């Protein structure tokens, strides 16, 4: 677990930290895409009305 | 002086007697006090309606009739004593015609006379914007007479002498009459309607046919559960469930007469060569629920001898 | 006379219970 | 066992309270929750 | 069973006595509240009539 | 002790949640309040 | 220890998700707000 | 069970006492909120009438 | 360690997929958007 | 359990404390977002009326 | 390692196949395209 910050060493393995980084970046990219999709769908047809 | 020293001397055993006693009286007090509360606060089941004209329908909160209309009515009777230009209702004095029109005709629709004619002149046919409603009502009276003489007569007297009248199908609503409401479509498909297309003395027959399968049995079961809801008495009301093809119960024969009658309603009045034109009842195909409403005898059905003779099952 | 009798029999039940439970609880 | 008596009494009381509330509310006798 | 009175020592443990005290006080409070509720409901709508 | 603390916690929390749901549903269905278009 | 932290986390998270779904459903079916053509 | 008062030592563990304190404070807060909610709903629409 | 990382990953991914499917189906059935002839 | 305050040491592991901190901060953020959402939905369409 | 590569492959492939089938069936049943006799 040398790659893990010592704050998260009790929780994250060395390999689990890299997979967690991938998951975090994927969640962030998906969030940006979801925000863009929501803005586009609102400009198209507002659902709240 | 005891024989159960482990039960009457020792505190643990001695306590068990009190424990059992207290638990028995606690359970008894539980049950008794619950049933006491339930029976004292619960109202008595409402007394069954006793109206002279109807089975279990009442018109008598007659607030729906204006005072101007009841005033003009008795004035009209006072001046005009025999009816003027009745086309149905042939054998009735304007007083009896008027009493019937308030008790049954408007009492069945729960509407004022201004719903169908001008209150100044009950006799004028086409002098007001609501004349179309009066011609519709006259055609409905003809329809009622036809249904009474051509389908209610064939039912035995053991059923009763009940006759179809306005409140039988309207039940206090002039328009917006909905056969097949969502209440009675509980486990049926909501799109399902009674299959009045078929020739009914043998239209839903399914047993041992070998040219039908579970799809026709499913249609049959939809129709049969519709009859179950329309007359709350369930499935053995007209069947010996050990053999459904059997006519043991004799309510199955009454139901054949009634199926023929509702098929006749649909073919003659709902959609005579199309419902859009030349057809009364606004394209509302009938159902057993439309007048039975969860009873074997329709609540709005008139008691024997209450409808006019012209509309009666025997004229 | 039914309410009288039900009250009578419940109090006889209770007094019987006090008596023999008094003996058992002696 | 005291735990058994506690469980039984508490469950009986809760069931009784629910039953009596439901009987009283369905009776339409008291003017509670638009009755 | 040290805290239990010697009358009830054959029946009550040391811990069962405290829980019994809680149960008794809860039953008493609930009874007072039930009496108040019954008096209020009677003043509102008498059920015996 | 007569009762594990975890058991009492589970029972009380579940009873409270069930009762909150039941009372909310009874009050909503009563139509007595004009809440959620009533 | 009365309660494993993992157990409390699972129970609380599942209760919150179930309640969010239930409340969303109830609010959407009520037709009391113009959400999703209502 | 040191943190527990000796009255409740037969019943409460050391950890169970802290969780019981949290439960008690949560119940009290919920009770205050419930009283406020009931007063507001009564001022809005009285259910007893 | 209260929670295996694999368990949290499985649960979160399955919850996200189920929620995406549910929301897509609710939005498509609502007919509020004119998507896929709605 | 060093990172845990000694008050909560009987209850929280070293790793469980960090995950608890994440859960608490997530609950607080979700609460703020829920309050904002409720204020917005009230300004839009009051449900109590 | 937290996640066997074979497990991730099985899960991803099955999810992709299920989603392709689901989306194809939703699109074909929608009648929005005029594909396979609308
Ligand atoms: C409105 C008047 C109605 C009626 C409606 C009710 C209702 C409603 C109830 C009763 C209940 C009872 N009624 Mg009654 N009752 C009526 C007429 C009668 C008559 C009579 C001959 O007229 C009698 C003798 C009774 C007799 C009784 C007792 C059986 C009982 C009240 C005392 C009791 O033992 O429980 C005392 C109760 C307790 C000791 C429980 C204490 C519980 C504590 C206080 C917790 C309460 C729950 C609390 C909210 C939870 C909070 C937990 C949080 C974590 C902090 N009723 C009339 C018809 N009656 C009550 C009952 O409980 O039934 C068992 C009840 O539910
Ligand atoms: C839902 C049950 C919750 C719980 C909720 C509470 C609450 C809440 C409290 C306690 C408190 C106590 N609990 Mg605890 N407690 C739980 C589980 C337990 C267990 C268990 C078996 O493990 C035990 C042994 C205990 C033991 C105890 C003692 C540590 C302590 C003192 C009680 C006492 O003396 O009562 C004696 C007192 C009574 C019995 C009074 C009875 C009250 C009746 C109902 C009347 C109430 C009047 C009402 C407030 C007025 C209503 C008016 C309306 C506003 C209109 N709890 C469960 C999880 N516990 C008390 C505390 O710690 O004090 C800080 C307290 O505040
Ligand atoms: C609008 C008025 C309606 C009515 C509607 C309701 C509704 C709705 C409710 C009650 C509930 C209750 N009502 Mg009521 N009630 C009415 C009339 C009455 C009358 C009376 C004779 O008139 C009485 C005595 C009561 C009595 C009561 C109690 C049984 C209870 C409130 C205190 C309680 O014990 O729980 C106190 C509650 C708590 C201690 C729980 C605390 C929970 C904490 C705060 C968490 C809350 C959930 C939170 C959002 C989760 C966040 C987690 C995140 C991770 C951070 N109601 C009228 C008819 N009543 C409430 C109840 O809970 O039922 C059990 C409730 O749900
Ligand atoms: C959903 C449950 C979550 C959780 C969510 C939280 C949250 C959220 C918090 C804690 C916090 C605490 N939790 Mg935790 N906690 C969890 C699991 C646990 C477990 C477990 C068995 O493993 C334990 C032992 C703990 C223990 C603790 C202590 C470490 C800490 C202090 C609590 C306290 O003193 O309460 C005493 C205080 C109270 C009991 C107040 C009661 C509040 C009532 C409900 C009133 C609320 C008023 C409300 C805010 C106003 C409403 C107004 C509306 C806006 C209109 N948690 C689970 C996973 N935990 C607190 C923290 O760490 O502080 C940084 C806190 O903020
Ligand atoms: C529109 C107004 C509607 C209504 C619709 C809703 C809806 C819709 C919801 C609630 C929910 C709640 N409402 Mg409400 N609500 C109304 C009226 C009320 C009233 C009142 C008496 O009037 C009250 C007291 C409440 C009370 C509440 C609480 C029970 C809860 C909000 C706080 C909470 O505990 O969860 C706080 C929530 C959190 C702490 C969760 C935090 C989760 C984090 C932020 C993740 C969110 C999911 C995220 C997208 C996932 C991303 C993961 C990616 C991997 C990154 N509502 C009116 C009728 N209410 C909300 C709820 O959650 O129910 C449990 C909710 O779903
Ligand atoms: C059109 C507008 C509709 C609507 C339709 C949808 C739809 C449709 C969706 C959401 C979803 C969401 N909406 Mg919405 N939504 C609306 C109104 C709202 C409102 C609001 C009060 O108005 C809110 C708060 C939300 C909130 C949300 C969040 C719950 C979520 C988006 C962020 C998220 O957490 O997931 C963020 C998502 C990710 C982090 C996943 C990232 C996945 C990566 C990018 C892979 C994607 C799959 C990819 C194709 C696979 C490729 C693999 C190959 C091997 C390479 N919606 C209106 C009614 N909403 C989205 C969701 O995911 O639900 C969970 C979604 O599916
Ligand atoms: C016609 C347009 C329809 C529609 C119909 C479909 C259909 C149909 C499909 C999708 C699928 C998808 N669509 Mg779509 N889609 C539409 C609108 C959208 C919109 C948008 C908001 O408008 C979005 C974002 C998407 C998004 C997506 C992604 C979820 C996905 C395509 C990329 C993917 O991840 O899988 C990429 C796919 C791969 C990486 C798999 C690669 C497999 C290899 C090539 C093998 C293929 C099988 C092969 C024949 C086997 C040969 C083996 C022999 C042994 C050699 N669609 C409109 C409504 N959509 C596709 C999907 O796969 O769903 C998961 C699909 O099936
Ligand atoms: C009794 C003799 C009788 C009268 C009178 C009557 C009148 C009547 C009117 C005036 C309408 C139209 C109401 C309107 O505002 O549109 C109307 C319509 C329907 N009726 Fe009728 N009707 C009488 C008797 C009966 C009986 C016995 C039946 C049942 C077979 C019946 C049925 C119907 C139906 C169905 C309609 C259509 C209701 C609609 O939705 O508009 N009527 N009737
Ligand atoms: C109970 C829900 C119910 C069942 C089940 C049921 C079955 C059933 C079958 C199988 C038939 C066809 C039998 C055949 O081969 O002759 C059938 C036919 C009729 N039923 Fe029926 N039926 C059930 C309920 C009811 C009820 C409540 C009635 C009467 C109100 C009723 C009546 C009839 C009549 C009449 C027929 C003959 C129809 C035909 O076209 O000949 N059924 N049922
Ligand atoms: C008719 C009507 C309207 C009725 C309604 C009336 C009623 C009764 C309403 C009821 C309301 C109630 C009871 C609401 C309850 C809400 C709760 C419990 C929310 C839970 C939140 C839990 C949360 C946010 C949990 C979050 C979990 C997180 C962040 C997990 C974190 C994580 C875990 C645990 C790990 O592994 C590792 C770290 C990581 C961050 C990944
Ligand atoms: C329909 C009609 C008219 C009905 C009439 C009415 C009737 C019939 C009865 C009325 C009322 C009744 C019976 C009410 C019951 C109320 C109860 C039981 C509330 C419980 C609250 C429990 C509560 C607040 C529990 C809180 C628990 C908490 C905060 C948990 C905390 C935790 C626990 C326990 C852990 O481990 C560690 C995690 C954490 C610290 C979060």
């Amino acid at each position: 677990n040398d790659l893990v910050p010592d704050q998260w060493k009790p929780l994250f393995n060395n390999a689990q930290w890299l997979v967690h980084d991938i998951v975090v970046k994927t969640i962030y990219g998906g969030l940006i895409i979801a925000v863009i999709a929501h803005v586009l769908c609102w400009a198209w047809t507002p659902w709240i009305r | 002086p005891t024989l159960f020293p482990e039960i009457t001397n020792t505190v643990r055993g001695r306590f068990y007697i009190v424990a059992g006693i207290i638990s028995v009286v606690m359970a008894v007090a539980s049950i008794a006090i619950f049933w006491w509360i339930f029976y004292t606060i619960t109202p008595a089941p409402a007394p069954p309606l006793q109206n002279p004209i109807y089975v279990n329908y009442t018109q008598e909160p007659t607030d729906y009739i204006s005072a101007e209309s009841l005033a003009a009515m008795n004035a009209y009777i006072q001046a005009n004593p025999q009816p003027q230009a009745v086309q149905v209702l042939k054998g009735m004095t304007t007083a009896q015609i008027s009493a019937y029109m308030v008790a049954q005709v408007s009492g069945g629709l729960k509407v004022d006379c201004s719903y169908c004619h001008n209150i100044a002149n009950f006799a004028q046919q086409d002098g007001y914007p609501n004349a179309a409603k009066k011609v519709t009502a006259r055609k409905m009276m003809l329809m009622s007479a036809d249904l009474n003489q051509n389908y209610t007569a064939k039912l035995p007297a053991s059923v009763g002498g009940y006759q179809i009248t306005c409140a039988t199908c309207h039940n206090g609503k002039a328009a917006g009459l909905e056969p097949y409401p969502i209440e009675i479509m509980n486990t049926l498909p909501n799109d399902w309607r009674l299959p009045l297309e078929l020739d009914y003395p043998g239209g839903l027959v399914v047993t041992g046919r070998k040219d039908v399968s579970n799809h026709e049995v499913e249609q049959n079961q939809f129709a049969m559960y519709h009859m179950n809801v329309s007359m709350g008495q369930g499935c053995t009301f007209c069947h010996n469930a050990r053999y459904f093809p059997s006519y043991e119960i004799a309510q199955k024969n009454h139901s054949i007469i009634m199926l023929q009658m509702t098929k006749h309603i649909q073919e003659t009045y709902v959609a005579p060569g199309g419902r859009i034109a030349d057809g009364i009842m606004a394209g509302k195909s009938p159902s057993c629920w439309l007048c039975h409403q969860g009873a074997n005898i329709p609540p709005g059905a008139a008691k024997p001898g209450q409808v006019p003779a012209v509309l009666s099952s025997t004229p | 006379m039914a309410p009288f009798l039900m009250a009578f029999f419940t109090i006889v039940l209770i007094v019987a219970t006090l008596y023999f439970l008094s003996m058992i609880m002696s | 066992e005291f735990r058994t008596s506690v469980v039984v009494s508490t469950l009986l009381g809760l069931v009784m309270a629910l039953l009596i509330h439901f009987v009283v509310l369905s009776s339409g006798a008291f003017n509670w929750l638009r009755a």
